[PDB]
């Protein structure tokens, strides 16, 4: 198990794309899967050791561009759209 | 000039009770939220 | 502001990004 980091995990029969990290969703002693109310996983039980774990889609997002017009100038900024600062 | 003050003041006072005692007084708004969530809670309820 | 009604982020979980108004509600 490796937290933080956009894995592709397969939690028994669940198979799924995101980063998962620790939480504190109360399961009950019997529950596997995590879910909303859109019927997506949020949260895992963790099958070997019983620790909760919540699961956020790993970071996606539009690129939007800023840009004068090309006759002004090349210069250019980016603007990725609902993400914190990864890559740069 | 008093008299129309007072009614001012009072009618907006009424306002803020009217829009506090109706939380539906924004229904207009809320909806409007609603059918956005009820459209993209349809649009996920689609990859199940 | 009270009166009207995270569960966005919940569709967003698949690929519909939500941008955040122009005018922010204080500069409204
Ligand atoms: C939701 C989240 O954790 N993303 C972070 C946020 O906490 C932080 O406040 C922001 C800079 O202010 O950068 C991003
Ligand atoms: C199960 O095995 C895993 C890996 O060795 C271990 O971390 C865990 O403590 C064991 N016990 C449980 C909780 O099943």
């Amino acid at each position: 198990l490796v937290k933080n980091k956009c894995v592709n995990f397969n939690f028994n029969g669940l198979t799924g794309t995101g980063v998962l990290t620790e939480s504190n969703k109360k399961f009950l002693p019997f529950q596997q899967f995590g879910r909303d109310i859109a019927d997506t996983t949020d949260a895992v039980r963790d099958p070997q050791t019983l620790e909760i774990l919540d699961i956020t889609p790993c970071s996606f997002g539009g690129v939007s561009v800023i840009t004068p017009g090309t006759n002004t100038s090349n210069q250019v900024a980016v603007l990725y759209q609902d993400v914190n600062c990864t890559e740069v | 000039q008093k008299l129309i003050a007072n009614q001012f003041n009072s009618a907006i006072g009424k306002i803020q009770d009217s829009l506090s005692s109706t939380p539906s007084a924004l229904g207009k708004l809320q909806d409007v939220v609603n059918q956005n969530a009820q459209a993209l809670n349809t649009l996920v309820k689609q990859l199940s | 502001f009270n009166k009207v009604t995270d569960l966005i982020c919940a569709q967003k979980f698949n690929g519909l990004t939500v941008l955040p108004p122009l005018l922010t509600d204080e500069m409204i």
